[PDB]
């Protein structure tokens, strides 16, 4: 089963008589340990809310970040593994990068997600190699193709979502995205929003401590993916800490 | 294990176990139910609603690879050292 | 266990179990302390060596006219890395002519890394970096881990019972960001001789030291200047 | 009195029912159930629920509990006690 | 197994969209709550439920009344409940397969 | 009533008394007197679960009254 030394966790290209696959399975357990990366769709824009893991004292922001830049107005939230994020980031990259120079038009999300999906199925149906142990989220920004938010799993689907969570505190977390209207909803208020759900979900053993931070793209950063101001952050932290109380 | 506890000190020198030791799984035509069923015993009364009793523990392996995550950690293998080829 | 027969087995909790035991090997390498101020990286490491007879081989590792390493772990496997390294930085050099970014150097490593974890019937590296590099935004000193997530931090130390060091790094961390050099590698140094027992007190020929900065390139101290920061003495500080 | 023949039985349950207050079911290793009594005619020493005990086949009533644990008898011969090994 | 001590092969097999929206109002009327409505939005989310799961997330949304101090189940702990048992029971091992 | 227990003489017979129930040594010798507690403190953090554990098990033993009374199983 788990403890083996022939196929089950070693291959991917096994099934059992259910049909299943436990090695994509463990990769999707995986992704579950570290603390939650929302990413909300407006009509307008995304906005998302990571927690970023403090793992020590001596920290400098931007350390063990989890948001990148995939595309000049793409962002990318991940959760689970930063390990196997790193290498998730160069491909996602790097297939945005060549799309802007041949078409020369803002790769369109729908587009980017099936590639990433196809190289992260690509080695799920492998024995050969693992599949990354992350679940990532891009979101995006455009007038040439609208705010789209995209979500992709270890398993390789890319389907769009309005409002997303990867991490442990998901279930939950995604409960609260009912409650609010965020499909037609301005990206100013959402920030505000993300900010909230964060701190109540936060405990003290899915991770030690964390350090917010949150992100636009959207009609107030004129459709750019731009870490959110000092005084963004800090009024929506408040927020969050009011709402906490 | 019992036994072991009510006398004046004991010292069970579990005897080579490579694989009359090995990690739960089951094939359905006898599996390695009979194999667990000792391992599995041994864990319910060490840590159990009742700990260890008056009962010391050495374990020879030639393989640590077939045994259990449960035998492993400590409270029954306080500390590992390795006997092995000298210098 | 048989969570760990091949970098691709999982456990069912969802950990790979030898690329975190591959992080134990960092532990039986050498002690290394990263610090940073506005103006310099500092790498202070212990270089040990069979023969004492003899002067020690240099830990420091050259990548770029401002970048340098400090490697705790495998030595061959942080050498293997370093030319991988190096080629870029000194394409980076001669294609962009910057003075070449820490962040961006050390993702690449985190590409290359990950590919015999990916891949079946490999081992990881197991080899911790501290890197110190200046470029045109100022310092920065970053770790890079047996993984492939990087943290910029102020101040790190990975090595042998690197813990009694961090006691230090916790304790001095708002000054380290103040300094200039001399005070950089004085504070490595009374972080470096924690790792090891009380009674055993550095000698500058087991010290080498990379400093970088803004006032200088890349320069290796064996035992050239490294005397005036030894001196002033604290053992052990608890 | 009435110890021997003594035939190995165990303590079932301790239940209250039927004649005196002390009561005990011991089922013996013929499986048939038996109610019993407790001497005082000869001390036990050794009573506990599950434990072996013994009962009498002319008057079933425990004379003495068979000692701690000895329901294995198997692996109890086979081990040696603390030999010298030189060094 | 072949007919002739079992003719009859009848499968209670996994309860419909339909069939969970009669059964959850039946499981809805022991429980002291708020209101709800939420039949719509437990279905939508429900994947693979079968009778026990049913029963289930009404006890789990009980639970977080008590976290909440109320005696009175949130329209937000039914929702949080189907989401939660769904993601538990399909990660660990999916049900098992056999003829239906 | 058929299935219940009672005494028989052996020698000459007789129902003596009926007997109450009988629970086999096997499961008798497994079980506990209670032994004393670790509590929380002891498995030091482990917060999250804890909040688990306590509201399935702990609080509807205790406070059962309220439990029926939120119509929960």
């Amino acid at each position: 089963m788990s403890s083996i030394g022939t196929g089950y966790d070693l291959s991917a290209s096994t099934f059992s008589p259910d049909g299943r696959v436990f090695q994509v399975e463990y990769a999707m357990k995986a992704v579950e340990n570290s603390s939650t990366a929302i990413g909300i769709r407006c009509k307008d824009g995304v906005v998302f809310g990571v927690e970023k893991l403090v793992l020590s004292k001596l920290y400098e922001e931007g350390s063990n970040k989890r948001l990148f830049n995939v595309d000049r107005h793409v962002g990318m939230a991940v959760a689970g593994l930063l390990a196997d994020a790193r290498s998730l980031a160069d491909i996602a990259r790097e297939e945005a990068s060549n799309f802007r120079s041949n078409f020369g038009y803002n790769i369109p999300l729908k587009h980017l997600a099936d590639r990433v999906a196809m190289y992260v199925h690509a080695y799920t149906l492998y024995s050969a190699v693992r599949p990354f142990g992350c679940s990532f989220m891009l979101g995006s920004y455009s007038v040439n193709d609208g705010a789209q938010l995209y979500m992709i799993d270890p398993s390789g689907v890319s389907y769009g979502y309005w409002g997303c969570a990867i991490g442990k505190a998901r279930q939950a977390a995604k409960t609260e995205i009912e409650k609010l209207q965020m499909k037609e909803m301005t990206c100013r208020d959402v920030v505000k929003e993300v900010a909230k759900i964060i701190y109540i979900v936060h405990d003290e053993v899915k991770d030690k401590a964390f350090e917010l931070e949150l992100s636009w793209v959207g009609e107030l950063t004129k459709g750019r993916h731009e870490i959110v101001p000092k005084d963004v952050r800090e009024e929506a932290e408040k927020y969050a800490k009011e709402s906490l109380k | 294990f019992e036994m072991a506890r009510t006398k004046k000190a004991c010292l069970i020198f579990f005897d080579e176990i490579d694989a009359i030791g090995g990690a739960r799984f089951d094939d359905g035509a006898g599996g390695d139910n009979e194999v667990q069923r000792t391992m599995l015993e041994l864990i319910n009364q060490l840590d159990g609603f009742d700990p260890r009793g008056n009962i010391k523990v050495l374990m020879a392996t030639n393989r640590p690879d077939t045994l259990d995550p449960a035998l492993m950690r400590p409270g029954r293998l306080d500390r590992k050292i390795e006997f092995s080829l000298p210098d | 266990n048989q969570y760990d027969n091949d970098v691709t087995v999982w456990s069912p909790q969802g950990r790979i179990h030898q690329i975190e035991y591959a992080m134990e090997a960092v532990k039986q390498g050498s002690a290394t302390v990263g610090l940073k101020s506005k103006t310099h990286a500092v790498l202070v490491a212990l270089k040990r060596a069979q023969s004492e007879l003899a002067a020690h081989q240099k830990k420091i590792l050259h990548v770029d006219n401002h970048i340098g390493i400090s490697i705790a772990g495998l030595t061959a496997d942080a050498r293997l890395l370093c030319n991988f390294m190096r080629q870029e930085c000194l394409d980076s050099r001669f294609v962009f002519d910057r003075p070449l970014p820490v962040s961006r150097l050390v993702s690449l490593i985190g590409s290359k890394t990950q590919i015999p974890t990916q891949r079946y019937g490999r081992r990881p590296y197991g080899v911790g970096l501290l890197i110190a590099g200046y470029d045109d935004m100022g310092p920065h000193v970053f770790q890079t881990c047996p993984s492939a997530n990087y943290f910029d931090c102020r101040a790190m130390s990975i090595g042998a019972r690197s813990q009694s060091a961090r006691t230090y790094l916790e304790r001095h961390m708002s000054e380290f960001m103040q300094c200039n050099l001399d005070e950089l590698v004085k504070h490595g140094l009374r972080a470096l001789r924690e790792t090891l027992p009380a009674e055993q007190d550095l000698t500058t020929k087991n010290v080498s030291i990379g400093i970088v900065g803004k006032d200088l390139e890349f320069t290796i101290y064996d035992d050239d200047d490294v005397s005036p920061f030894l001196d002033g003495l604290e053992e052990r500080p608890q | 009195q009435s110890e021997q023949p003594l035939q190995v039985a165990r303590c079932t349950k301790i239940i209250n029912a039927d004649s005196e207050d002390p009561k005990y079911i011991i089922n013996v290793k013929q499986f048939a159930k038996f109610v019993v009594d407790l001497s005082d005619q000869v001390a036990p020493t050794d009573i506990e629920e599950g434990m072996r005990v013994g009962v009498d086949r002319n008057k079933y009533q425990i004379h003495i509990p068979l000692p701690p644990k000895i329901d294995p008898t198997v692996t109890m011969m086979q081990v040696e006690e603390k030999p010298d090994v030189t060094y | 197994l072949r007919p002739g001590r079992l003719d009859r092969k009848i499968h209670i097999d996994l309860p419909n969209e339909q069939a969970r929206l009669d059964i959850l109002k039946i499981h809805a009327g022991p429980i002291t709550k708020h209101g709800e409505i939420d039949y719509e939005a437990i279905v939508k989310l429900s994947d693979g439920f079968n009778g026990a799961d049913l029963r289930n997330v009404c006890t789990e949304a009980g639970m977080f009344a008590i976290r909440a101090d109320h005696d009175f189940v949130v329209q937000e702990d039914f929702m949080k409940a189907v989401r939660k048992v769904a993601d538990s029971k399909k990660l660990e091992s999916k049900l098992d397969y056999k003829p239906v | 009533k058929p299935g219940d227990l009672v005494g028989v003489n052996k020698d000459s017979y007789l129902i003596l008394e009926t007997l109450p129930t009988e629970y086999d040594s096997r499961v008798k010798a497994m079980e506990v007197d209670e032994r004393p507690t670790e509590q929380y403190s002891d498995i030091g953090g482990l917060d999250k679960q804890i909040q688990e554990l306590v509201e399935a098990i702990v609080l509807p033993m205790n406070h059962k009254e309220k439990f029926e009374n939120l119509g929960i199983q």
